[PDB]
């Protein structure tokens, strides 16, 4: 009965050509967790933490010279109130996987200064499963408050596993289990990352090109969780993103494959069309919600440009 | 039993280039980050350069970058340091390390070595390669005599001395050469007899200096 | 950088502590008992001790600092200890921390060589001074020609120190021209050592015997 929607295109720059990107919001702020790993004569891996002011990236710290890892790290970025707590996790190759997990942690409460400590996953959970990075948020359960650490089996019983800390990322002891019963043999999961939204837990991954699944989990018993598919499939349209606005759900989909078009559904009625052809396309294109009615579109359509777009979605009836 | 067999050093010319390589066995060669460490004359422990055990990270000391190159053969079993422009700096014994991990942390590379090889000389040097000339050091009495050889005025390093054909083993001493002003190195290596076995048992030291080619044995005696 | 003693001294028996700091991170000790001689791994991971270790090797870290224990220190643990650690994402080693463990002093036996025919015949002199099973390390040799303190013209070198008995041997070499060395007629060697209450003179001849 009444329906807004207000979309701004904006670009900002950046110094750093980041090879992946982490966007997340403190304070009702962007920021954006930069893997700087290029390939060079005196170039350094750095990890950085950016902010965004006016239309560009501030570089405020680099965790990575804190730490003593030689590579490329997992990154796992929880987010509370004022916190920020941010693990830095040595990527072991499958077959020389070691049966304790070495990461560095960082914690901040005010999102300049981070304390450090190296710490150790002893005997850890997800030795037999492939992780990714992502930025994430406290999970509610049993009147008690988790950070997620969630891997995938690769290719019988849990593809998906969960470690939890309930106590800021200091130990991963607790344990989350994820019951898929859509699993299948014969086919690999990639990038899984959980969805917090309002204390529901949902995850967002590949499958294999590789096409995008979400599922919806609901709370079993003790900390089992039942999960099931959501379908998104819109004809002539690739799966891109998932994210809720005003209680529903705001899905992203590219033309094709390549990306030249991402288009934006609104409670699978009303629809955006995001045309990257103001400068070439919206591959990777990344919803970060800002609050219950205001969120962003972010892909970086060349080197350091980013086109992000400011979302205002409600109904006032 | 692990064992790491450094081949590849000995007298480079300046300016030149060497090849070390580590052939390793015993263990699983693919699973930890292997490296090398070399030691100046008189200087302790300078790590030179490290790799991953997948090859995928490479490390180098401030004095070999730009000059140097780690690789290795995980299915040969083998690590390779390749250094070009080689200087006097880079003349030391140069040893192949096995770490206990796979070099994802710095300190997997200098901090976690289990494995120690029994190190390469390498000499760089525009000076010639020199034979050794054996005198003996003929056995002054009591209940123990001392006899000897002296490796004098060679280069470079190293001389093996043996007695008798390895026959003699327990009381022989073979001191550390010294440098001499002249460039050349002195050895000595000395043995003691019961001071009635002179006269009766033949004393022959066994000397060997593998880059001249060279391979003398002297027969000492008293008098 | 990674900083640890220069030196430390024990009496056999008493346990040892040499610390190394710089560090966050995994320490490595490593004893060296002579250079160019490999090392070997004491103590690895903090506090990872290799199986033919001895259980007295110990090892244990405390911020940034590692500490290396050797509970009831052996005559034969006398050595250079490295530690091996990372330093501000340099793989890096400390200067080395050279430890002394105080076994009963023994007194060098001295035996002196005179140049052989072969030599002289070749144009040069070299006379050997030999000082066998002595500790500690530390002992003076001084070479006199006709009862002349010579100076500048001789060289010495020290064995790696005994394994099982926990000796030195020291050869000191006096080099003279043949000609400068048939001009002269008695050749001395002075040893001056701790065990010994006055410095022990061998001494030859020219010719003799
Ligand atoms: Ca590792
Ligand atoms: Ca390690």
């Amino acid at each position: 009965r009444h329906v807004f929607i207000r979309t701004e295109l904006s670009f900002i720059k950046n110094n750093v050509p980041c090879i992946r990107d982490m966007f997340f919001i403190y304070k009702r702020e962007l920021y954006n967790i930069c893997l700087d790993d290029l390939k060079g004569e005196e170039d350094e891996t750095h990890i950085y933490v950016q902010k965004k002011v006016k239309d560009s990236w501030i570089t405020l710290n680099d965790l990575f010279k804190e730490t003593d890892l030689t590579g490329r790290p997992h990154i796992f970025a929880y987010v509370d109130v004022e916190e920020i707590i941010i693990l830095l996790c040595e990527d072991e190759e499958f077959s020389n996987r070691k049966k304790d997990m070495t990461c560095h942690r960082f914690y901040s409460n005010d999102g300049k200064e981070y304390n450090n400590a190296e710490i150790t996953i002893s005997d850890y959970i997800l030795k037999d499963k492939l992780l990714s990075s992502y930025v994430s948020l406290p999970l509610k359960i049993e009147n008690r408050e988790y950070f997620l650490i969630c891997g995938v089996s690769p290719y019988k019983k849990d593809d998906i596993l969960c470690m939890a800390s309930h106590d800021k990322g200091e130990t991963w002891g607790t344990k989350i289990v994820i019951k898929y019963d859509n699993y299948k043999l014969g086919v690999q999961y990639f990038f899984l990352r959980p969805y917090i939204s309002k204390n529901d837990l949902s995850f967002h991954f590949y499958v294999g090109v590789k096409n995008v699944n979400f599922i919806e989990c609901t709370h079993e018993k003790d900390l089992e969780f039942v999960c099931s598919n959501r379908d998104f499939l819109k004809d002539n349209k690739v799966l891109q993103d998932v994210s809720t606005l005003n209680d529903e759900y705001i899905v992203s989909y590219g033309n094709d494959n390549n990306f030249a078009e991402c288009y934006i559904f609104f409670n699978n009625e009303n629809s955006i069309l995001i045309k990257p052809e103001k400068y070439a396309g919206c591959y990777g294109g990344t919803f970060v919600k800002i609050d219950e009615n205001r969120a962003l579109f972010i892909y970086s359509s060349s080197q350091g440009i980013y086109n992000i777009h400011t979302i205002y979605y409600a109904n006032y009836e | 039993a692990v064992t790491l067999d450094e081949s590849g050093g000995g007298l480079q010319t300046p300016g030149g280039a060497l090849s070390l390589v580590c052939k390793a066995s015993g263990f699983d060669f693919s699973s930890y980050a292997m490296g090398w460490v070399r030691q100046a004359p008189g200087k302790g422990l300078e790590y030179v350069a490290g790799i991953r055990n997948d090859g995928s990270f490479t490390l180098y000391t401030p004095a070999v970058k730009g000059r140097a190159t780690i690789s290795r053969d995980n299915g040969q079993s083998t690590v390779r340091l390749q250094l070009n422009n080689l200087r006097a700096e880079d003349t030391a014994t140069y040893f192949c390390t096995k770490s206990a991990d796979d070099g994802g942390h710095y300190s997997d590379f200098s901090g976690e070595i289990d494995a120690w090889g029994h190190g390469t000389e390498v000499i760089v040097s525009s000076a010639s390669t020199k034979g050794p000339s054996v005198f003996p050091l003929a056995p002054t009495s009591g209940g123990t005599a001392a006899l000897g050889c002296l490796v004098k005025d060679y280069f470079p390093e190293p001389v093996t001395v043996s007695w008798n054909s390895g026959a003699l083993t327990s009381g022989v001493h073979t001191f550390p050469a010294v440098l001499q002003s002249s460039g050349l190195y002195s050895l000595s290596s000395v043995v003691t007899v019961p001071s009635s076995s002179l006269g009766t048992q033949t004393y022959i030291c066994n000397v060997n200096h593998k880059p001249s080619n060279t391979k003398v044995d002297k027969k000492v005696e008293p008098k | 950088a990674l900083t640890q003693p220069s030196s430390v001294s024990a009496n056999p028996g008493e346990t040892v502590k040499i610390t190394c700091s710089g560090s966050t991170y995994n320490y490595g000790w490593y004893q060296q008992k002579s250079p160019g001689s490999a090392p070997v791994t004491v103590i690895y991971y903090n506090d990872k001790r290799p199986s033919d270790i001895p259980s007295r090797f110990s090892g244990s870290k405390s911020g940034s600092t590692g500490t290396l224990t050797i509970t009831g220190v052996q005559a034969e643990d006398e050595a250079v200890y490295y530690c091996g650690n990372s330093d501000s994402r340099n793989v890096a080693f400390g200067a080395g921390t050279t430890l002394t463990v105080l076994r009963t002093v023994a007194a060098p036996s001295v035996f002196i060589f005179p140049p052989s025919d072969e030599q002289l015949k070749s144009g040069t002199a070299s006379v050997v001074c030999l000082l066998n099973n002595f500790y500690p390390r530390e002992a003076k040799v001084q070479w006199k020609v006709d009862n002349a303190l010579q100076s500048g013209n001789s060289q010495e070198s020290v064995t790696e120190q005994d394994s099982k008995d926990s000796t030195y041997s020291l050869s000191s070499t006096l080099t003279l021209s043949k000609a400068d060395y048939e001009k002269h007629k008695v050749y001395a060697c002075e040893v001056t050592h701790q065990g010994l209450s006055s410095p022990v003179t061998k001494s030859f001849n020219r010719g003799e015997c």
